[PDB]
């Protein structure tokens, strides 16, 4: 519809954006309030490359100043693609809480998401949220991105401590980056 | 002036009068026009239990007098 | 200033000092807010003569 | 709870006041001194004004000098009220703070009547005094001062014989006279330790040499003796206020030199030389002849000094401000030996500390 | 009917402490030549309710470096101990009649000290640690003094109950027989309630807020409710023990009224003390108690041991 | 049973109040908000270091005096005894030796907060 | 005696603001019950009473209008709702209304 | 001269009556009871609190409040674009861009006063040769944004037109002193 | 009608938050001297229900009263951040408003709004205690105008 009305509109498609007060890293870190981590197919066959907020905002500002991008579509992705299981394991490693995963089928997980989404306030999670969690990212092949919009994509292993340090206890609050091993990066 | 504190003082006064008066009245209502009949010792507790058995309605405060004896 | 005699006696006895003589609220002894216009004096060197600036 | 070392980091109110002063003219740099020690505004104004007057080789008229002494003792009462009551507030009692701050509000009303502002009254100037008193001001000052000693008596009765206040202040922060001289305290800690020194008696500047008062002298060098010294200085300030009200002379308000003081507005609007001098004083300012002076004034917190260096233009080349609180807070670590957190708070209170003058 | 009795004890006490906050602000203001709140209510009577609603609608703000379990347990513990301490008081008939009422009072007060200590240690901050250690010192001193005072006074009394105190003070107060014990008990109740002069646990000037410096609104309101409830309770216990109200078997309403008047007078005396005096140092409080009150109360405990023996005035067991 | 019910009602009231306090308002939590306070600067230490209290001897003396209190507390039932002379002598001896211990500690500067 | 005279001035203040509705209006708007000499009634509706028996500072006061420039100022009383001439009189720069 | 504040002259020796007096002072807390009586007297005094928005605090005609640009009785603006108020402004809070008007009079086109930069010292109003800029009595002009305190010539002329009934009276009451 | 009930509930919570305003015991300079002159018996903020609390955890509004130095600014930001959520800022005086007399200094933050979001600006140098009380009441009206429950209900 935006293409039809405004034919030269820049369309920016980021991945699941991470950062402070996000709903991705903070969501997976807030999985600690329950018994286990209910992932679909144990978090495998689901590939994500999250992108930093400063990278996305810098891309938007470079798009509104750029001589090109007069109708182009950009794919704002992170530099590394992770499996969902490895990403959640890295998140709980940086949080230093614990990590017990749990295979949960998507049908009953959507039921639980609808149960959580039945809320007059801002819901903690919903069916659409768990569907977007368990939808894999696509490979950005022909679309331009942050690299040719002039933004170096900052890795999650670099800008991850500023998000997940809230969710640690006092015992593990003063831990550096090197205390957590980085997640395995898949290619696919 | 200084008498401006008297509304708050009077509210505190009624809120301190209410609990003791209410406790005494509730004790009277529950014990049938008499006091609580506190039992500091086993003799007083035995008197209360004997009164409860004597009354027949399983209430120690129902006092039985000379009308039970012919 | 508008206090009863009993309250004044209680205040004086409790303070140990006489309070009505030097109470810290101003009632009428202060100056009127509307004042007559002033006529400020001129100082020296308004002499119109023997008043060269090199001598002062 | 015992204090092993004090290290006061300052500079969180440092605003480059000396650099701004050297970037502005003398009349433009005057209201910075209202904000150096913002409890004794007229006192800092008097210090800066006497420094500029000494550089200019002019003297304010006698009425201006008597008004400056009257408002100097008014600032002294304000500052000692503030010091004593906030010291007592840090100790734990707040009713003297409220009572003497009602009195402080009356004196701020006096400032607002003599000038525009209640606090930063840019009133005492190198040309004597900016404006003359309104016609009811002396009578209202008398009405305030005749009732003021009762308030000091109420605070004195509340604190002085109180055994809790005595246990909190006696033998706390004891400074020997030699250590006070070596640390360069110079203001109230000297007379609290017994050193007979007061600039108003030793190096008098205004008509302080012809007013009569006493300098309270301590004998133990502790917080209690300093508190007694401040209360007695309030009483002697009341005495000087009475003398100033009696001996106020009928003269002009500023030095009759239109190349230093601005002329009256009527003369400015009717005269050519007066308009020229008004224009030049309010655009360029008066040229101070080159030279350096150090002018020290017995401010209520201590010896307040201005080292002024003039290069001959209408802007000061250098203006160093010597604050007593700088030396006192430098000496805070020495006074806080073998004490705890609570008496360290007491020592901070007993040092007359404002951080505007310390940081500048 | 017993739950109705619990409500008629608990709800008036909470309204009484809220208006104690109002009365404290107004009395301190009028002793400071100003007013109290007079805008929120008709005469400021809605000010504690506005304060309570604001505190319970601000966020509690759990901190990072904080033992959360103790951080949550401590204020609820303080409030429930204040109400549990309010339970056994007779006016003139208690809700719960205990034989060892004074011992129950002492145990509950010590547990309230534990609530303060656990809050101070759990809120992992230096000022909270300072407040907790000051609470430790304060409760050492007043605990030993209070135990001796109550021992001597209840030796003048019979058992450890409080209806026995009513029957003892039926004819005359206990202030006239033991007024030095009453003075030391008043000072000890100040120390127990952590009130001025020697508050030293929420010291606004030496510390920032003491043990509440990390407690945001909510549990902070719980701590405040517990403190002011303890203020009213210590004054109520003082007037039951020492300033014995008039008791008549036919009507207890005049007993309740006399108890109310004397408790209000002693609460206003607490606010009066706060307006009048500066703060002690917390080592000076320990020195003052252990060097002035403890020898004098040991001697007076010995005197009250000897007194019924040589006067033959030994009180009855019941 | 009555006292048990009142205790549980007070505990449930305090729990209800803190649950209302935690579930009623709006939460916005971030790191600088939940950092420890330390008067507007980052704390140098971890607030779990040794504190080195200065009244440790007074605390141990408080333990001993609290047990002397526990000894002295059955006096209201002790004065009901049939002998009363050995009772009076024993109470005098107990209070006297407690006072002698306090006096000896005061003389030996035990309660003086050695820094 | 003095107490009965205080009570007489109190009942005068209570029954001096018109009726019960006027008493409640001034008591819940201005938070005081006082009787002063009317000297004001400006064009916007502000009242401007005075009483020289009171001390300096409380001897002049204004009861604000309930409506000014379309704004319902029944509860939202404002310090800037005073026109400049009554502003000067109320801040006591002159003794002349 | 000087005096001692804590030194005592000789001693009052030791006497049974003086010892009993000191003992009663220590034991009966006499100075503490005296302080209680003092604050009780303060309780029974009358408070100094004014009812704020209805009873305003007293002021003076010299009071420095909100700035205003005045006019002649003919309605012509008093300001003649002479810039010496911004020359004397110690905070550099005034900007006085100017040009000849359509009738050839020397007037201002931009007269900005930054109230967030101004120190409220009255140097502009005491430097102005035509009494154009004044500091009138308005002090209740607090705003909810920083930008509303960045005044321009239209705002200053509006303030002058608003407060002229009070500013003129204050200048009438004050001008003989200045 | 849910709109009427939500509006009245929002008015109730705004009344509570505006009748119980607890500023922090935090000042910097001469403007804080005027702030405690607003605490003085004349213009009794405690009569208004406004009472200082030392800890930022028990504070509601930061009255930035004084010159915000560069060395001071991290402390002010940390102290503001440590407040609980319904927090307000009253800048007071020319220094906290826009730097004031020290606007061109090398060490002064040109206005505290560069550091913290400011709700109410109070002009003056110093503003009178009456003027600061005016700003406090204007803040009370500003948070009386807030409609959080109604915005939530139409959200
Ligand atoms: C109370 C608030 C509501 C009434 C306010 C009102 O209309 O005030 C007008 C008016 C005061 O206005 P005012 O003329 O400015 O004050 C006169 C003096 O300046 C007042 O100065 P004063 O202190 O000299 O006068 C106080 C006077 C009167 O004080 C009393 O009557 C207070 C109660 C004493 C018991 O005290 C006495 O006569 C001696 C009392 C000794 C007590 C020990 O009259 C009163 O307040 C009369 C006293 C009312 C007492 C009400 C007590 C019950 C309160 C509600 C409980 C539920
Ligand atoms: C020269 O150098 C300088 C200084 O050096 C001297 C400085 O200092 C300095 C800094 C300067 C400043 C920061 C200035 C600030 C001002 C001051 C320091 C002085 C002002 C005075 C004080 C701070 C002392 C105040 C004294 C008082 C006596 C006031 C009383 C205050 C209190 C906190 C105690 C009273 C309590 C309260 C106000 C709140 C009580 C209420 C509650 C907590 C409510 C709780 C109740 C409930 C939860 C009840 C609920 C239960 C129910 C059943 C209710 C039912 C409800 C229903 C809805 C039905 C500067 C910059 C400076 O340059
Ligand atoms: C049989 C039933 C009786 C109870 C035993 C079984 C249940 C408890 C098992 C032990 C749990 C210990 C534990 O987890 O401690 C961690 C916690 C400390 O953990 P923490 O609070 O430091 O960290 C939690 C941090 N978050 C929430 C972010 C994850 O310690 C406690 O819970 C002990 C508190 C006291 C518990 C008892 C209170 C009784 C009433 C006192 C008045
Ligand atoms: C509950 C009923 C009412 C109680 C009183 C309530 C109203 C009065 C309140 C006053 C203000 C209290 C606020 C807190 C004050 C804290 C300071 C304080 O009190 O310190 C204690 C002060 C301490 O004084 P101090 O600390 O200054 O002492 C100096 C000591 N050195 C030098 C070692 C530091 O006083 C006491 O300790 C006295 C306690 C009471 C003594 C009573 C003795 C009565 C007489 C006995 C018998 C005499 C005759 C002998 C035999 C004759 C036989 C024929
Ligand atoms: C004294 C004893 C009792 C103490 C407790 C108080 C009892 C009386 C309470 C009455 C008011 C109840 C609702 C208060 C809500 C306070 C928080 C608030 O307004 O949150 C707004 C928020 C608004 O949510 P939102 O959808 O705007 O999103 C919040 C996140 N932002 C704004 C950043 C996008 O929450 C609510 O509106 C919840 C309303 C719950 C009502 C329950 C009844
Ligand atoms: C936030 C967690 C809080 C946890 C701590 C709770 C503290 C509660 C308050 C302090 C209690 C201190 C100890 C008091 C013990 C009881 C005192 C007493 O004397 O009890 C005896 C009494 C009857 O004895 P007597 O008076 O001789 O009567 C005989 C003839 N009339 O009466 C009796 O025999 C009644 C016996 C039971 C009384 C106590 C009941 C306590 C119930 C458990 C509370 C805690 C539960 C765990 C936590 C729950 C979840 C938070
Ligand atoms: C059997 C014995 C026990 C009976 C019950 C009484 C219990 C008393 C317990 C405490 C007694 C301690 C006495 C010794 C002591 O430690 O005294 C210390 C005290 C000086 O210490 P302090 O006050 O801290 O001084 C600091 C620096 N000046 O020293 C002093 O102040 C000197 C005091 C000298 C006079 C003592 C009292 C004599 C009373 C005689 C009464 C005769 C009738
Ligand atoms: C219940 C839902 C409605 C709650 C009140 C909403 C209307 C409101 O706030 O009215 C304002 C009125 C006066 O408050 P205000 O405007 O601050 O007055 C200034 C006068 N000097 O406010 C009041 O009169 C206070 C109303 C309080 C209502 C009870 C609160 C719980 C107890
Ligand atoms: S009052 Fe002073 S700082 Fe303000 S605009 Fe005028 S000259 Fe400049
Ligand atoms: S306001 Fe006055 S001083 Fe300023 S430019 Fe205009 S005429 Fe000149
Ligand atoms: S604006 Fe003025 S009064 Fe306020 S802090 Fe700055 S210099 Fe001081």
């Amino acid at each position: 519809e935006v293409r039809s009305v405004f034919p030269e509109a820049i369309i920016i498609r980021p991945s699941d954006i991470f950062g402070r007060e996000d709903r991705f890293l903070n969501h997976f870190a807030n999985y600690r309030w329950f018994l286990a981590v209910p992932l679909v197919s144990l978090g495998f066959k689901t590939v994500k490359q999250p992108v930093y907020v400063a990278d996305v905002s810098k891309g938007i500002v470079n798009a509104t100043k750029d001589p090109d991008a007069v109708g182009k579509t950009f794919a704002f992705t992170g530099p590394n693609r992770y499996l969902l299981f490895h990403l959640v394991k890295y998140i709980f490693g940086m949080t230093h809480r614990t990590f017990i995963p749990y295979p949960l089928p998507l049908f009953v997980y959507s039921w639980i998401g609808k149960l959580f989404g039945l809320s007059p306030f801002e819901p903690w999670t919903t069916k659409d949220k768990v569907e977007r969690i368990h939808i894999s990212d696509v490979m950005p092949t022909d679309l331009p991105g942050l690299e040719d919009l002039g933004v170096q994509p900052t890795p999650l292993e670099l800008k991850s401590i500023e998000v997940l340090r809230r969710h640690r206890t006092y015992r593990w609050l003063s831990s550096e980056i090197e205390e957590t091993k980085p997640a395995k990066t898949v290619n696919y | 002036m200084w008498f401006e504190i008297l509304p708050g003082l009077a509210i505190m006064g009624v809120c301190l009068v209410i609990p003791g008066v209410s406790t005494a009245y509730i004790h009277k209502f529950t014990n049938g026009g008499k006091e609580k009949r506190v039992a500091r010792v086993q003799y007083q507790w035995y008197l209360m239990e004997r009164d409860r058995r004597i009354s027949g309605v399983n209430r120690y405060y129902v006092s039985k007098g000379l009308e039970n004896i012919d | 200033a508008s206090a009863t005699r009993v309250i004044q006696k209680l205040r004086n006895w409790a303070s140990g000092q006489d309070l009505q003589a030097k109470l810290q609220l101003r009632y009428q002894e202060i100056a009127k807010r509307t004042q007559p216009p002033p006529k400020l004096p001129v100082g020296p060197s308004h002499k119109l003569s023997n008043n060269y600036y090199c001598t002062r | 709870e015992m204090v092993r070392k004090c290290d006061p980091h300052i500079g969180l109110l440092h605003r480059g006041t000396e650099k701004l002063i050297e970037y502005k003219t003398y009349l433009q740099a005057l209201p910075y001194f209202d904000r150096l020690d913002y409890v004794s505004m007229m006192c800092n104004e008097q210090a800066y004004s006497i420094a500029v007057e000494k550089l200019l080789n002019i003297q304010p008229p006698p009425r201006a000098q008597w008004i400056r002494v009257l408002f100097g003792e008014i600032t002294r009462i304000l500052n000692h009220i503030m010091a004593v009551t906030t010291h007592a507030l840090d100790i734990g009692a707040m009713t003297p703070f409220f009572w003497m701050f009602e009195e402080r509000e009356k004196m701020f009303e006096f400032y607002e009547r003599v000038s525009g502002a209640r606090m930063h009254a840019a009133y005492i100037r190198p040309g004597g005094v900016h404006q003359d008193l309104p016609l009811g001001l002396l009578d209202d000052i008398y009405e305030f001062s005749k009732n003021f000693s009762l308030r000091i008596d109420e605070v004195e009765e509340m604190l002085t014989n109180n055994r809790i206040w005595r246990n909190r202040t006696v033998d706390i922060g004891v400074v020997t006279a030699e250590d006070a001289l070596n640390y360069g305290f110079s203001g109230v800690m000297l007379r609290g330790s017994g050193i007979q020194w007061d600039l108003r008696k030793t190096q008098p500047y205004d008509v302080y040499d012809q007013v009569e008062f006493d300098v309270p002298i301590g004998s133990r060098g502790d917080c209690y003796d300093r508190y007694l010294c401040r209360v007695e200085e309030m009483r002697q300030s009341l005495r000087i206020i009475e003398q100033c009200l009696n001996k106020m002379p009928p003269g002009e308000i500023k030095v009759d030199d239109a190349k230093v003081s601005p002329p009256k507005r009527a003369e400015m609007k009717t005269s050519m030389e007066s308009l020229i001098h008004h224009f030049k004083l309010y655009t360029e300012g008066y040229q101070v002849p080159p030279g350096a002076t150090y002018t020290a004034i017995e401010a209520p917190k201590g010896e307040f000094g201005v080292y002024l260096v003039s290069d001959g233009s209408s802007r000061p080349y250098r203006c160093k401000i010597k604050a007593p609180g700088f030396a006192h807070l430098a000496g805070l670590d020495k006074m806080s030996k073998g004490h705890m957190l609570a008496d360290v708070v007491a020592i901070i209170g007993t040092q007359d500390i404002v951080f505007g003058e310390i940081d500048r | 009917m017993f739950f109705i009795n619990i409500l008629t004890l608990l709800v008036p006490i909470l309204i009484a402490m809220a208006f104690l906050t109002l009365v404290e602000r107004k009395i301190l203001g009028y002793m400071q030549l100003r007013k109290g709140p007079n805008i929120v209510g008709p005469y400021g009577i809605l000010q504690p309710f506005a304060d309570a609603m604001k505190l319970f609608m601000k966020e509690p703000m759990r901190p990072l470096t904080t033992s959360m379990s103790l951080f949550i347990i401590a204020p609820t513990l303080s409030l429930t101990l204040a109400l549990s301490l309010w339970v056994p008081l007779p006016m003139p008939h208690p809700l719960i009649n205990l034989n060892l009422g004074i011992l129950f009072i002492l145990a509950t007060s010590s547990l309230s000290v534990y609530s303060i200590l656990w809050s101070g240690w759990a809120s992992n901050s230096k000022y909270s640690l300072f407040g907790a250690l000051r609470a430790v010192a304060q409760t050492i001193s007043y605990e030993v003094t209070m135990a001796i005072i109550l021992l001597s006074v209840l030796l003048m009394n019979g058992s450890y109950s409080l209806q026995t105190l009513i029957t003892t003070q039926e004819h005359m107060w206990l202030l006239l027989p033991a007024w030095p014990m009453a003075m030391m008990w008043f000072i000890s109740t100040l120390a127990e309630t952590n009130r001025a002069p020697f508050d030293l646990t929420e010291g606004e000037s030496e510390l920032v807020s003491g043990f509440n410096v990390e407690y945001a609104a909510g549990p902070f309101a719980l701590f405040f409710m517990a403190e002011y409830t303890n203020i009213i309770l210590m004054n109520a216990l003082t007037t039951i023990i020492f300033l014995g109200p008039l008791y008549y078997i036919n009507l207890p309403e005049l007993y309740s009224t006399n108890f109310m008047m004397e408790a209000l007078l002693l609460s206003s005396t607490f606010l009066w003390i706060r307006a009048s005096y500066p703060r002690f140092r917390y080592d000076q409080l320990m020195h003052l108690l252990w060097k002035n009150f403890l020898p004098l109360t040991l001697a007076l405990c010995m005197w009250h041991i000897s007194l019924p023996i040589f006067t033959a005035g030994v009180p009855p067991y019941m | 049973m009555n006292l048990y019910t009142v205790i549980f009602i007070n505990i449930l009231l305090s729990l209800t109040l803190i649950l209302v306090a935690f579930w009623l308002p709006q939460m916005n939590l971030y790191s600088e908000k939940a950092n420890p306070y330390e008067c507007g600067f980052d704390p140098t230490s971890s607030a779990r270091l040794p504190f080195s209290m200065k009244f440790f001897l007074v605390a141990i003396t408080f333990l001993l005096f609290d047990l002397e209190i526990a000894l002295l507390l059955p006096l209201p039932w002790a004065i009901q005894t049939i002998k009363t002379s050995t009772m009076m002598i024993m109470a005098f001896i107990l209070v006297t030796i407690l006072s002698l211990g306090l006096a000896y500690e005061w003389t030996q500067k035990g309660l003086e907060w050695t820094e | 005696m003095e107490l009965v005279e205080v009570l007489k001035r109190g009942v005068q203040q209570v029954t001096g603001h018109g009726g019960l509705r006027g008493l409640l209006r001034v008591f819940f708007r201005a938070n005081d019950i006082r009787i002063g000499t009317l000297v004001g009634e400006d064009k916007y509706g502000n009242k401007y009473y005075e009483d020289n028996k009171q001390f300096f500072g409380r001897h002049r006061w204004v009861i604000y209008t309930t409506e000014m420039n379309g704004k319902n100022t029944f509860w939202d009383v404002d310090g800037s709702m005073v026109p400049p001439e009554w502003h000067r009189w109320l801040h006591c720069m002159t003794d002349d209304p | 001269t000087y005096k001692y504040v804590n030194k005592k002259e000789q001693e009052s020796e030791v006497d049974m009556k003086s010892a009993t007096d000191n003992a009663a002072r220590i034991l009966m807390w006499t100075e503490l009871i005296r302080g209680l009586g003092m604050t009780l007297s303060y309780l029974f005094r009358e408070p100094a609190t004014i009812n704020y928005p209805f009873e305003k605090g007293p002021l003076s005609p010299r009071f420095r409040g909100e700035h205003a640009l005045r006019r002649y009785p003919s309605g012509e603006e008093r300001c003649i674009a002479c810039k010496l108020c911004e020359a004397i402004c110690p905070a550099q809070a005034i900007t006085i861009e100017a040009e000849p008007r359509a009738d050839g009079s020397r007037r201002t086109t931009r007269y900005d006063i930054d109230m967030t930069k101004c120190i409220y010292c009255g140097f502009c109003q005491e430097a102005c040769p035509v009494d154009a800029i004044v500091e009138g009595p308005n002090f209740e002009f607090s705003t909810e944004t920083h930008e509303e305190l960045l005044y321009n010539k239209e705002k200053l002329l509006n303030n002058g037109d608003k407060w002229e009934a009070e500013i003129a009276a204050n200048i009438q009451a004050d001008y003989l002193y200045r | 009608r849910a709109e009427y009930v939500v509006t009245k509930l929002d008015d109730l919570i705004n009344w509570a938050r505006r009748s119980s305003l607890w500023p922090m015991t935090f000042g910097l300079a001469c403007c804080a001297v005027e702030m405690m002159h607003m605490a003085a018996p004349r213009y009794d903020m405690d009569r208004f229900g406004v009472v200082f609390r030392a800890s930022p955890r028990q504070a509601d509004v930061m009255i930035v009263a004084g010159t915000l130095t560069n060395k001071m600014a991290p402390a002010l930001r940390k102290v503001y951040d440590q407040m609980p959520e319904p927090r307000y800022v009253v800048s007071m005086g020319s220094c906290a408003n826009g730097g004031g007399y020290y606007h061109y200094s090398y060490s002064v933050v040109r206005g505290c709004d560069r550091i913290v979001p400011v709700d109410i600006y109070v002009p003056g140098c110093p503003p009178t205690a009456e003027a600061l009380l005016y700003g406090i009441l204007q803040l009370q009206r500003k948070i009386k105008r807030e409609q959080k429950l109604k915005i939530w209900y139409r959200r």
